[PDB]
């Protein structure tokens, strides 16, 4: 198994936000680009990333990477449901559970990338995301569209010095 | 609004 795999498994879980918010973002008929990166979330973020002995460069590389990966998911979403109204979710979105889940997922992958700095910035990072994300959409039994999310999403890990 | 980047934040319209 790779070390990754548990910051790809958080990156690919926390993909899944995804379902809830354009589910409500349907019915509320809120834009899918107003996603919240604001420079109130962005200093947020470094300063957490800063608290956690991280580059918010990257951690912000990262993220930005993040919500590309999610919003296209959110897009694809509206693609199927203007084809075809009836496969919409029916249940309305749990969004209180979901801001618990994304405060955990979040501290998840800071603490996860600064766990892994020194793999991040080697030379084996390649191979070891790639080994990563196969295991983990293997595990996470994940579709076409939320495997090349999961590129998007981790398309920066290696990028660490 | 709703928000994902970082945190997921929720403002009633």
């Amino acid at each position: 198994t790779s070390q990754l795999a548990e910051l790809v498994d958080a990156a690919a879980e926390r993909l899944e936000v995804a379902d809830p918010v354009a589910a409500f973002k349907w019915r509320a008929q809120l834009p899918i680009e107003d996603s919240g990166r604001v420079e109130q979330q962005l200093a947020k973020l470094g300063e957490d990333a800063r608290s956690q002995h991280i580059d918010p460069d990257y951690v912000t590389r990262v993220f930005d990477d993040q919500i590309r990966a999610t919003e296209a998911i959110e897009y694809s979403r509206f693609s199927d449901w203007k084809l075809n109204p009836a496969s919409a979710p029916p249940e309305p979105p749990d969004l209180s559970a979901s801001r618990s889940a994304i405060d955990s997922l979040n501290n998840r992958m800071l603490s996860q990338i600064w766990s892994h700095w020194s793999l991040l910035s080697a030379p084996s990072c390649a191979a070891q995301l790639d080994r990563a994300k196969r295991d983990i959409v293997r595990s996470r039994h994940l579709d076409s569209l939320y495997q090349r999310a999961l590129t998007t999403a981790t398309q920066s890990y290696c990028q660490a010095l | 609004y709703l928000w994902t980047y970082y945190e997921l934040i929720f403002k009633p319209c």
